[PDB]
């Protein structure tokens, strides 16, 4: 109850602003005033409501409508024109029983959600594009019968290998990864180890590390190289048998 | 030529304030010709979105076509620039956007920018200080840029500046250089040192020569 | 319209828009009018008494006041986008038409829900942020990609299928066939090699590559002029398919 006193003509224009279409209709069932890029819908005012509306509307205006009575609430109903659907909002005014229809056009709304569906799509295509560097990457060591193994320096953790190493190591590929590096090799230690590797790594010497791998019981040499990787610090070991 | 030089600006903040998707060619190809490196692309893109700012403030535009906008900009930049992470590097840096905002585009074209001239990158948009701080420290990483929202409005200073305090807060990120930009490095430098940066870069293309003030130092 | 009650002009604006709020001369939320047809917005009471600028962000503080300042009676604004703060911290987006008021110079906000647009936005925002993440994996992949190729003793080409040309390769290869790095980069694969062509060349090694247990190709180096034996493996890129040719001495 804060609103100030309204004018008459103020208060169709802020119904007319608010909404996305409005008619007043006759308690007869006539067009009496239309109020709304819609199309002129000019044509619509002296006509009977129903000749503006699909049947399967016609049913549910009708239905609606019947029992509304003035200052007894409003009603709301998905209608369509004849086609588009509108949500009216319906009152009963008491003065002379006309029906106001408030129309909110739901259609925008989703126009523009589907642009913005689509941009997404767009965009994710256009990333699929590019995605080669993974795929180079696995094929480049899976072929090559140089035997690496790739460990995070972070966790110690063999990140990647191919068969090659495999072989050596004496466990197939896939057992290998997430592996504790120091523990594939007969008394060693995560903390010594890696600084084992990272000092050799840093003399780019090359001179390689004996170990025994624990699985297959063999010796190997193992030479350690470190780079960084987008954030990710990694330990290259390339391995060769040492018997 | 140099008359689609002058022109450009005008003529990508119309494209993208318009059908960004649809035109997407035309941004791209507007973007190949004058923005032959990321800082040449950091440049047009900062003055494209003063220009969208200035619209959205008029109501020209909705924040929904800023949004189409921004992903025409990070499609039109990946079919340009992807430079791979230096492997002869100069130094590593790690590049974040502020927790609660999502400067992508901007934190890419830092990426680019400081790839170009030697630096190992790496990107995080963090949840938390404590995210970021556990990045900075797997990653070895003692040199943080912050990314500026450029199309994100005025409360991201505020933001940023609580989280350079946070950062400061914390003892475990020691000897750590801060950059940040946007608005905070647009103050007179006396300024700066007080919010607990290291340096500023007042525009988004003028991170590298801040980067390499910090770097001497 | 015929003649209407104070009562009933309340509830024909409060159900014309989807959301209206009645803010003072003084910038203080008198009433907050929920639409009971639309979707709800939860309890927004607590904004009544509060100034309307606790309520905005601040470039939409700017824009109220920018589109109220100098609002007459007669006519409303433009349609301005303002974002909310809701009580419990949520954020979210109305398309308002400003009146001015006469008899007390109160503003009515008229709103249009923009929530659902916001939650598509929301959604891209999200997609944006995966593929970046996702572009960052490719350079950590990049760099393993260039550091086993480089190190690697087994010699390797890659070529290009749509051009024919060498797109990468190690040291190990170049040894073998006699060139430099830079040489070898965008040089035709057929004419590294005597007797070959590139038509007949890159179909010998696609159709070879696409059997099981192949023998390796004999070659002869165009530089070294060295026996050489070729294995072909072909596979998808980025849309294209590249041919990797391992390639071991002959003697």
């Amino acid at each position: 109850g804060s609103l100030p006193s309204l004018a008459p003509d103020l208060v169709r224009d802020l119904i007319a602003t608010a909404a996305d279409i409005s008619l007043l209709v006759s308690q007869e069932g006539v067009v009496r005033e239309v109020m709304a890029s819609f199309g002129q819908l000019s044509e619509w005012e002296g006509r009977p409501l129903e000749e503006v509306l699909t049947a399967e509307s016609v049913a549910k205006f009708r239905l609606r409508s019947e029992g509304l009575e003035p200052g007894r609430g409003s009603v709301a109903v998905e209608l369509n024109h004849i086609e588009f659907p509108i949500r009216y909002i319906l009152h009963r005014l008491p003065a002379d029983r006309s029906i106001l229809m408030l129309g909110r056009d739901l259609r925008p709304i989703a126009e523009v959600q589907q642009q913005l569906v689509a941009a997404q799509l767009a965009m994710e295509r256009d990333y699929e594009t590019q995605r080669e560097m993974e795929t180079r990457y696995r094929v480049v060591l899976d072929v090559s019968r140089d035997p690496m193994v790739l460990v995070s320096m972070s966790t110690g953790r063999i990140v990647d290998l191919n068969s090659a190493a495999g072989l050596l190591l004496g466990g197939v590929r896939q057992d290998l990864l997430g592996a504790a590096i120091a523990q594939e090799f007969e008394g060693r230690r995560r903390g010594e180890f890696m600084e084992t590797m990272t000092n050799l790594a840093a003399t780019e010497s090359a001179a390689p590390v004996e170990v025994l791998a624990r699985r297959s019981q063999k010796r190997l040499l193992v030479v350690p190289r470190v780079f960084r990787a987008a954030g990710e610090r990694l330990l290259l070991c390339q391995i060769d048998p040492a018997d | 030529g140099r008359s689609g030089r002058a022109k450009a600006v005008a003529r990508l903040s119309d494209l993208l304030s318009t059908d960004p998707l649809g035109r997407l060619t035309e941004v791209e190809e507007l973007l190949r010709a004058h923005a032959p490196t990321a800082a040449d692309f950091a440049r047009l893109f900062e003055a494209c979105a003063e220009r969208l700012t200035r619209a959205l403030a008029e109501d020209r535009i909705s924040r929904m076509q800023v949004t189409l906008a921004y992903s025409a900009l990070q499609m039109a930049l990946r079919r340009i620039h992807h430079l791979p992470d230096p492997q002869k590097s100069v130094g590593a840096v790690l590049v974040a956007g502020v927790p609660g905002h999502k400067p992508i585009l901007e934190a890419a074209l830092a990426a680019e920018m400081l790839r170009a001239v030697g630096w190992s990158t790496s990107v995080v948009h963090p949840e938390s200080v404590a995210a970021l701080a556990a990045r900075l420290k797997t990653s070895r990483t003692s040199t943080l840029v912050v990314a500026p929202s450029l199309l994100e409005g005025t409360e991201q200073e505020a933001d940023t500046l609580r989280f350079v305090s946070a950062l400061r807060a914390r003892t475990d990120l020691p000897g750590l250089s801060i950059l940040v930009g946007g608005r905070l490095a647009q103050l007179p430098p006396s300024k700066l040192k007080d919010s607990g940066a290291d340096a500023g870069f007042a525009h988004l293309a003028l991170l590298p020569a801040a980067l390499a003030r910090v770097a001497s130092s």
